[PDB]
């Protein structure tokens, strides 16, 4: 019912954050596998019923999606003139504003 | 097929088909809430006088000497006694037992361990069953408010007379002295149970409503939902995804809880921790460790004092403190 | 899924937001400091400096008793 | 490190992935060691800079110092703090051991071993081998007697400990006849923890305490041999549960009853917990101020024997319920205090009238009057005196401090007993990941009535 | 108070004992960091 | 969608982040209004002409001890517009004057009423039944009882709670004091409400946590549930069998379990608000007349319902002097009761 | 595929009215600890 290439996940550089993201894990569905405690697994992964439903909880409704991202907002427009700008602006404002609170008190 | 005596009666023991489960813990519970009861039954019926803060003057609490549920109550040990064991057989008669409120201790002590051994058979017939055993867990924040109330409170202020009485109006009496010598409202543990309080009352409300709100259709108009439901049915009776729908339009959609699991720990979680924080502000004010005290703070440039609402709070608590116990005090200080 | 905003993960790690938002909320916090040091605070809604909740001609707490006559009232016991 | 991918365990629950990783579980307990003996020597270093020396030390918000003050370091006659030296050497030298603990905790969870059973077989294990699990309780044990008798040594050869009930006033004594008699040392162990007995909080001089720490020492060293040269017996393997979690759940419970023991200890002894270093205690107080006013009211010339109070009883002296003369008002609740201060006053059957009427000191009234103004009552942000009082007084005494403070952590402590060896009793038994939908328990047992 | 000798080091001291606090705040960071994994 | 109600219509209920609706021009005003009342009044309007006090951050006063001060008692009942008949449209002297309680105070109660309705518009938006909006009627009765009705029966306002932490404090002081309030059958059905809930709230998460099923391999159980799936993730036969054998008796009716978590709270605050309205007009439960008449015929008779009175005296005695300036008590200290050296 | 998002939303306003004047009271109430009486 649930297309897990459809959720947005498909933008995430570290493998397992993004295997995390959508319920599943590749180790866990291994008949032999063993968590820390020394308990071995019956073969049903994160979710037993991952293939009736699609997916998990997880991957039914994200809140990390980069695939939604806006395409514009990783570069900066302005480029480098606007920052030396923004660096001009703060350090004015700064000075004025610790001007300001420095004469309205009683020093 | 078991042949000892001692094999049989373990098997009879730790048997899942008795009526009421019975236990290793419920042959410690069961006797000592027997006897709790019984002689709280009698005591709250037909008990006389009690002396309770050793000055000669009896305190009476019992139905058959002029008393009603509202007022009837079973007075705390006397202050003469202090924290020393008075067992029934360490008395010279009975009428002298009954004057020094032995009763009390004895149903302090029995009740305690049978809220405990209530706990342990809690976890036994939870791993008995198959299950996971953390329902005793949340069974410790109840039994720790009752232990600090009961036990912890009358440790550390050297006498069981501090302790809380077994009545109603004694119960008010208890949390009046209390207010008056600890300042227990600004404390921040009791504002962080009565936070726990309130919000399980509102989660439990806000939980019911939206269950019953996405029922799904299976009766007529002539019989209830209740009818609806059948016992041991595999299939979920309500909707989830509407219910997660309509919070989320009622508040946004990341407030509200997409995970039934996660939502009922959530509620597991909140009261439990409150009552938590509120039992361990009680035992930590036994060893006088009051509130905040924010009483003359506000000074005005010349030094005069600006009063507050802390302040009319700290008057009624001189208002009740000096009459708490008119003719027990005999010197300026109550250091206990 | 989603309404049709821009996710609140997106906007938060962008160089515009945080070039934009590096001078207003500093502004602010720098206008509610002047607020309340250049005495504008005290004017405004008429909360008594410490120096002048007793006057010399009253040395108690101030009470009003006309319903009608509070506002006269209220401007007699203010006076410095 | 790792991730729930390939573990099952969240990053809230992220130290249970190291439960069969004996490399970097014994690296992260190093590093723990360290980070306490780092807080050992910081707040040593912190109390020390803030000392004054005309105030006494329960007046300072001292709590580590006075523990250094009762092993008789740079403490005088009467109580009284001669050198600071000590303190900031002790303060020294932890904070310097810290950091070597700490690199080894770095070291041994960062580039170690991770699972040291190939390479270590000697510090190897496995939870389920009960015969190593009980080579290692055998020689912490051993580890903890020689602690024990450190601790005796220090009273007895290296300059002693401070006594409070020493004659001509405390001061640091040598203890030469420690009581190793079976029938005292029994006594204090097998006793009520009701009022009058005391359990072993009632502990009243320093003798018993170093006869019953050659006891603890002897018994400890030769409980850690007997359990290295043996493994548990049949009842014992049919009782318990054998893993990790059911052996970190047992010492729970065992150090939530420490706590437990420490926090009352603090709140009510008097002699481990001198009242010249940690103040009065509760009953201190109340005596203290019964006994300041009936010595102001006798100067006053009045008949404090025959005096009678509003409700009959007597202003100043009354009868315990068994016959004692004791101090009379609300403190009758408290005739089972003993200090060092008030027992030159008390005869055979309780107190005697002639000693407080002609032979009372002027330094057991000071005494008296100090421990009655420094009463152990406070608010949480450091107010003293009752719930009804003004800001005026800057002090919390240091007994309510610990002893609030350790029953916070024992019962925290039990809690988190209940939760492990619940999980680990579940765990073992094997449906702590829930119920099995194909094999139900209940579905195959006779309904109830 | 410190020795003598010591004194200048005093502001040293004051700050030590929460190095703890800043441990266990410093796990956590190292969690968000790590991305939570 | 061609008329200016369809087109306003479409527009306001709009599927939004935010969802604004038909009632949100009533609620979003008025609740941010009153908001913005509250934090103005704690952080820079005072107390010291209405009550004698300080309450705000200006002053020196911490979150606990800062409030938005009730009237003073020569008002009365007074709405105290920013235009009327004692402001005369000064905003300085209003403030000055107490007008910031009653205006949050009327705002908050219209923010109430549009919050229940915009409970029953989004219910009947998604096709749902509006019990979530019958469960706020509790709520809204209790602060309709306590803001309102009592404080209508009294004096006037100036014995209204205050918007504050200890001034809430003092209010449940001043109800213990006079009212005798703990002895109000009405206040004990609120209390055995409000506690029951906690407790079937923490039964019912402990209950359906520890009953779960094996859907999964991993310990951490929350990543085995799927909202859309059809299958329930607990064991009701299992926790009923627990259960019946623990306490005696066990749900086995889901619904019939969540009707009751949402009854029981509701009817715990409405009986205590019955009760509030009870004691607008001072008909409180304050004594037991036999009691009473015995205890003065027999010196001898004594319980703990005559110590709280004492109590009750003492508290009024000691509080009235500064409490209530307007009634300008002056009370010599011999007046005054006291205990024996306390 | 691209995603262009407004920046002005009813959200925008929502956050914006409680987000603006909390940080002027915030500044206020920091001023106001440096207040000697
Ligand atoms: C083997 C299993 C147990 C067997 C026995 C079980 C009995 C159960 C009976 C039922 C009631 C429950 C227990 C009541 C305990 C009351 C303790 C008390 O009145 O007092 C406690 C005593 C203190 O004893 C005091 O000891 C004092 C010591 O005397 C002397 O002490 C100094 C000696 O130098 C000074 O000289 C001093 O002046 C002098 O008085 C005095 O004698 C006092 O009168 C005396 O009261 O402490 C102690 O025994 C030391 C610490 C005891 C354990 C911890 C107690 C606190 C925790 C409670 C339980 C946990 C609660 C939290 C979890 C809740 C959920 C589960
Ligand atoms: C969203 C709805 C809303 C609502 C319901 C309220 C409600 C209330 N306000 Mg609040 N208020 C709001 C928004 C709202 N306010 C806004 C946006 C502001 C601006 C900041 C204020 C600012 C404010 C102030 C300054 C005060 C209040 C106060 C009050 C009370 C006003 C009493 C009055 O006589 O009203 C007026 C009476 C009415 C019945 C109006 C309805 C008349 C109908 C529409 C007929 C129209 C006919 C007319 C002859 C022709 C006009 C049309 C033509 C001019 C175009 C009332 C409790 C007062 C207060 O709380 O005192 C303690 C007060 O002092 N309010
Ligand atoms: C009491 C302190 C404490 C300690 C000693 C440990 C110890 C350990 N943790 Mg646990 N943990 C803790 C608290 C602690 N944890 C808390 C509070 C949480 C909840 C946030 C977790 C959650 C957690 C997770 C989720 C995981 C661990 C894991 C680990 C182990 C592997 C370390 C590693 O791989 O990453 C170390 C990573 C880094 C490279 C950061 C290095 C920063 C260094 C160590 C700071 C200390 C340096 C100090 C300033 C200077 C010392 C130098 C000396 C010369 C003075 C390690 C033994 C991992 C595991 O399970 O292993 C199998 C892992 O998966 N922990
Ligand atoms: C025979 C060899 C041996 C020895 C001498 C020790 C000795 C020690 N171990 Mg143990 N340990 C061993 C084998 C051994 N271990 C093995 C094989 C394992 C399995 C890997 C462990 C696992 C282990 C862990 C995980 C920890 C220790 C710790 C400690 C120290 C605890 C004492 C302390 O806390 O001081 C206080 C108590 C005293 C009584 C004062 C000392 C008095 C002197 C000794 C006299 C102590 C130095 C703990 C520690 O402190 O680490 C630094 C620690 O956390 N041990
Ligand atoms: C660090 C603490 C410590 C711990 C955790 C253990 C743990 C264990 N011990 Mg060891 N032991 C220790 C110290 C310790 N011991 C010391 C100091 C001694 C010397 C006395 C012994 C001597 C010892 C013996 C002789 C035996 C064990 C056994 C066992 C196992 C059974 C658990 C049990 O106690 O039953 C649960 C406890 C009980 C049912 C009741 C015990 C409580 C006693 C009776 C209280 C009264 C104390 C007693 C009369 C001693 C006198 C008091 C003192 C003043 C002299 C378990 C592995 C058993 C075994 O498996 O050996 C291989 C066994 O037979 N231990
Ligand atoms: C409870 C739910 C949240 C309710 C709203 C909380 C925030 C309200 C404003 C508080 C404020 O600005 O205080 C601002 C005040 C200002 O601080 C005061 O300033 C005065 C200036 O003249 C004086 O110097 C006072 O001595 C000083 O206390 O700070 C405090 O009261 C300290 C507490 C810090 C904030 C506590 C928030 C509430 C408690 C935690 C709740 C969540 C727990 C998880
Ligand atoms: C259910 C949902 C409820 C939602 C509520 C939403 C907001 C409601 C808006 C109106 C509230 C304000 C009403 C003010 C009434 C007032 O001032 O009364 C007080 C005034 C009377 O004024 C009084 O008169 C006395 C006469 O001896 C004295 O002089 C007093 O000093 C004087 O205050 O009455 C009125 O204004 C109208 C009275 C008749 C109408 C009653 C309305 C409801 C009363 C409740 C029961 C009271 C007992
Ligand atoms: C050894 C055991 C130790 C613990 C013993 C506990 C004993 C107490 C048990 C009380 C059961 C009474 C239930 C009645 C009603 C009844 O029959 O309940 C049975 C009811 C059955 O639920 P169903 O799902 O079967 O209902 C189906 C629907 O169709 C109903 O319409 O279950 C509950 O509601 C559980 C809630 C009980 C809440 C009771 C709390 C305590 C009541 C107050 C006690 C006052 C004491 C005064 C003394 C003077
Ligand atoms: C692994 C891990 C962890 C942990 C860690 C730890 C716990 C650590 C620790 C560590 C430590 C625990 C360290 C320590 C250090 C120390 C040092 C480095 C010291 C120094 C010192 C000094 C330098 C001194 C000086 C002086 C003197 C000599 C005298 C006087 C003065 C003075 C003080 C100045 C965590 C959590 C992160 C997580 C992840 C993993
Ligand atoms: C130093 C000192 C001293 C001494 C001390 C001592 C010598 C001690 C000892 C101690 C001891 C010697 C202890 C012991 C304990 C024990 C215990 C606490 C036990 C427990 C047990 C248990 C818990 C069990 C359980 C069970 C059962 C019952 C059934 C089956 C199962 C099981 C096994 C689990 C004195 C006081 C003189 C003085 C001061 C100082
Ligand atoms: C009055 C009035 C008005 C209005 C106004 C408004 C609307 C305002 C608003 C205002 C506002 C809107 C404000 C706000 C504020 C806020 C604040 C001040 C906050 C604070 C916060 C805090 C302090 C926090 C804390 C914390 C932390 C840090 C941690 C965790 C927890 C918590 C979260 C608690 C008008 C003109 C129209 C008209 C006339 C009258
Ligand atoms: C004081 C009155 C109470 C009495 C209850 C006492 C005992 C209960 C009766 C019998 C105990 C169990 C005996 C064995 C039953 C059969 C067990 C089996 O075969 O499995
Ligand atoms: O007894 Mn019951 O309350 Ca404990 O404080 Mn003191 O004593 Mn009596 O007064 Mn307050
Ligand atoms: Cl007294
Ligand atoms: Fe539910």
């Amino acid at each position: 019912k649930i297309d897990i290439s459809k959720q947005g996940l498909n933008s995430i550089q570290n493998e397992t954050v993004k295997l995390n993201l959508m319920g599943k894990s590749k180790t866990m569905e291994s008949k032999d596998w063993v968590d820390p405690q020394g308990r071995k697994g019956k073969g049903y992964g994160v979710y037993r019923f991952a293939n009736k439903y699609g997916a998990n909880v997880d991957g039914y409704s994200p809140i990390y999606t980069p695939d939604t991202w806006s395409e514009s907002g990783d570069s900066y427009k302005l480029g480098t003139k606007g920052l030396i700008a923004w660096a001009g602006l703060i350090v004015v404002l700064l000075g004025v504003g610790i001007n300001l609170v420095i004469s309205t008190s009683a020093l | 097929e078991s042949t000892s005596l001692w094999a049989r009666f373990c098997e009879w023991v730790t048997s899942t088909e008795n009526r009421l489960y019975i236990g290793w813990f419920g042959v410690l519970m069961i006797p000592t809430l027997l006897t709790a009861t019984s002689v709280f039954i009698i005591a709250f019926i037909a008990a006389p006088p009690v002396d309770i803060d050793g000055i000669r003057e009896p305190v009476s609490g019992s139905l058959l000497y002029g008393n009603n549920i509202i007022t009837g109550a079973i007075i705390p040990t006397s202050n003469a006694i202090g924290l020393h064991f008075y067992p029934i057989w360490e008395a010279a008669s009975l009428d002298e037992w009954l004057y020094n409120g032995g009763p009390y201790q004895l149903i302090v002590c029995h009740f305690f361990l049978g809220v405990c051994s209530y706990m342990g058979r809690e976890w036994e017939l939870s791993f008995r069953l198959g299950m996971r055993p953390w329902i005793a867990v949340a069974y410790s924040a109840p039994v720790a408010a009752a232990t600090a109330v009961f036990i912890i409170y009358p440790l550390g202020q050297g006498s069981f007379s501090d302790g809380m009485p077994l009545g109603i109006s004694g119960t008010f009496n208890f949390m009046i002295v209390f207010q008056a010598e600890h300042n227990i409202l600004m404390h921040p543990f009791h504002m962080l149970g009565v936070a726990g309080v309130f919000g399980g009352s509102l989660f439990s409300a806000m939980h019911g409503s939206l269950v019953t709100s996405s029922l799904i259709r299976e009766t007529t108009e002539n019989e209830s939902a209740n009818e609806g439901y059948k016992f041991g049915q595999e299939e979920e009776t309500y909707n989830i995804v509407a219910a997660h729908g309509y919070f989320g339009r009622l508040i946004f959609q990341y407030a509200s809880f997409n995970n039934s699991r996660s939502l009922h720990f959530f509620l597991a979680a909140w009261p439990v921790v409150g009552i938590w924080f509120t039992a361990l502000g009680i035992s930590t004010m036994a060893f006088n460790l009051n509130g905040f005290n924010f009483n003359q703070s506000v000074v005005d440039s010349q030094g005069r004092v600006i009063n507050t609402w802390a302040d009319i709070i700290n008057r009624a608590n001189l208002g009740m403190e000096v009459m708490h116990e008119r003719n027990a005090h005999n010197f300026p200080l109550d250091l206990a | 899924g989603a309404t049709g905003e821009r996710p609140f993960s997106d906007i938060l790690t962008s160089i515009r937001y945080w070039v934009i938002h590096s001078i207003t909320i500093p502004s602010l916090f720098i206008a509610g400091w002047l607020f309340v040091s250049t005495g504008l605070a005290y004017d405004v809604f008429g909360s008594p400096r410490p120096n002048e909740y007793f006057t010399e001609d009253r040395q108690e707490t101030p009470l009003i008793t006309d319903r009608f006559n509070a506002l006269e009232q209220v401007k007699k016991l203010s006076e410095v | 490190g790792r991730d729930q991918e390939s573990t099952g365990f969240a990053w809230w629950a992220g130290n249970a992935r190291l439960i069969n990783l004996s490399g970097k579980l014994l690296g992260a307990h190093v590093a723990h060691a360290g980070l306490i003996v780092f807080w050992a020597g910081a707040m040593n270093l912190f109390e020390v800079a803030h000392f004054v020396p005309e105030k006494p030390m329960y007046e300072q918000g001292l709590i580590l110092l006075p523990h250094l003050a009762t092993l008789g370091y740079g403490v005088g006659p009467g109580g009284e703090v001669i050198d600071t030296y000590p303190y900031f050497v002790s303060g020294v030298l932890h904070l310097i051991s810290s950091a070597v603990l700490g690199f080894g905790g770095v070291y041994h969870s960062l580039v170690g071993p991770e699972t040291l059973e190939e390479s270590f077989p000697f510090f190897g294990y496995v939870w389920k081998d009960k015969n190593k699990m009980t080579t290692i309780l055998g020689i912490h044990l051993i580890v903890l007697g020689l602690g024990a008798w450190l601790l005796v040594w220090k009273a007895m050869y290296f300059g002693g400990i401070y006594d409070t009930w020493a004659p001509g006033g405390g001061d640091v004594r040598i203890i030469t006849n420690p009581t190793v008699s079976p029938g005292v040392i029994f006594g204090y162990l097998f006793r009520s923890p009701f009022g009058g007995d005391g359990w072993i909080v009632s502990v009243d001089n320093m003798e018993d305490v170093i006869g019953g720490h050659i006891w603890i020492g002897t018994l400890c060293i030769f409980g850690g041999i007997w359990h290295i040269l043996t493994k548990p017996w049949a009842w014992a393997r049919r009782a318990f549960v054998w893993s990790g979690e059911a052996y970190l759940s047992y010492s729970l419970g065992a150090i939530s009853i420490m706590g437990f023991t420490a926090c009352c200890m603090a709140w009510f002894n008097t002699t481990a917990y001198p009242s010249e270093f940690y103040g009065p205690t509760g009953p201190e107080a109340s005596q203290s101020q019964t006994f300041t006013f009936l010595v102001r009211d006798q100067r006053l010339g009045a008949n404090v024997a025959s005096a009678q109070g509003p409700t009959g009883l007597g202003k100043y002296l009354m009868r315990s319920p068994t016959g004692e003369i004791i101090f009379g008002g609300e403190t009758m609740r408290f005739w089972d205090f003993r200090g060092p201060w008030l027992e030159p006053l008390r005869g055979p059957n309780g107190l005697d009238l002639n000693k407080l009427k002609n032979d009372i000191q002027p330094w057991q009234e000071r005494r008296a009057a100090e421990y009655m103004t420094h009463a152990p009552l406070g608010s949480l942000n450091s107010v003293g005196g009752v719930a009804t009082e003004i800001n005026a007084v800057n002090y919390v005494s240091p007994r309510s401090w610990l002893a609030t403070s350790h029953f916070c952590l024992g019962f925290f402590f039990f809690v988190g007993h209940l939760w492990h060896a619940g999980r680990a009793r579940a765990a073992a038994a094997g449906f702590e990941k829930g119920i099995d939908r194909d094999n139900e328990p209940v579905l195959s047992m006779r309904p109830l009535d | 108070k410190l020795p003598e000798a010591y004194a200048p080091f005093d502001p040293i001291v004051d700050v030590l004992p929460v190095i703890p606090v800043l441990f266990l705040l410093l796990a956590l960071v190292w969690q968000a960091s790590v991305s939570f994994r | 969608k061609r008329g200016w109600f369809d087109v306003v219509d479409d527009w306001l209920r709009r599927d939004r982040f935010v969802f604004v609706g038909w009632s949100g021009l009533l609620l979003f005003p008025t609740a941010y209004l009153a908001l913005g009342g509250w934090f103005t009044g704690t952080t820079f309007v005072t107390s010291w002409y209405t009550h004698g006090l300080a309450s705000s951050y200006l002053e020196g006063c911490n979150f606990l001890t800062a409030a938005v001060s009730t009237p003073a008692n020569s008002m009365g009942h007074s709405l105290l517009f920013l235009w009327g008949p004692e402001a005369q449209g000064d905003f300085t002297r209003w403030c000055q004057l107490g007008g910031l309680w009653t205006f949050v105070a009327l705002h908050g109660s219209f923010s109430l009423i549009g919050f229940m309705l915009r409970q029953f518009e989004i219910a009947r938006s998604v096709k749902i039944r509006p019990y979530n909006a019958i469960a706020f009627s509790a709520p809204i009765s209790v602060f309709v009882s306590v803001f309102l009705i009592y404080p209508l029966g009294q004096s006037g306002w100036f014995f209204a709670p205050s918007f504050g932490v200890a001034a809430i404090f003092r209010f449940i002081l001043f109800f213990q004091g006079f009212h005798n309030w703990t002895l109000n059958p009405f206040h004990m059905m609120g209390v055995a409400g409000v506690l029951g809930a906690a407790l079937l709230c923490a039964i019912h998460g402990a209950t359906v946590e520890n009953t779960l099923f094996e859907d999964g391999d991993g310990a951490n159980t929350f990543r085995a549930f799927n909202p859309t799936q059809a299958e329930e993730t607990y064991s009701m036969v299992t926790a009923n069998r627990f259960w019946s054998q623990i306490f005696g008796v066990a749900f086995s009716n889901k619904r019939w379990l969540h009707f009751f978590m949402l009854f029981v709270p509701v009817t715990g605050l409405w009986m205590s608000a019955i009760g509030v309205v009870g004691l607008a007009l001072n008909l409180r439960a304050y004594d037991f007349v036999s009691q009473e008449i015995r205890a003065a015929e027999d010196p001898e008779f004594e319980t703990f319902y005559t110590k709280n009175i004492l109590l009750n005296e003492g508290i009024r005695a000691w509080m009235a002097a500064q409490d209530q300036p307007h009634e300008k008590l002056v009370f010599p200290e011999e007046v005054l009761p006291r205990g024996n050296a306390l | 595929k691209s995603y262009t998002y407004p920046i002005f939303t009813v959200r925008w306003l929502a956050v914006h009215a409680l987000a603006v004047p909390t940080v002027f009271f915030l500044g206020a109430i920091t001023a106001m600890q440096f207040i000697q009486r």
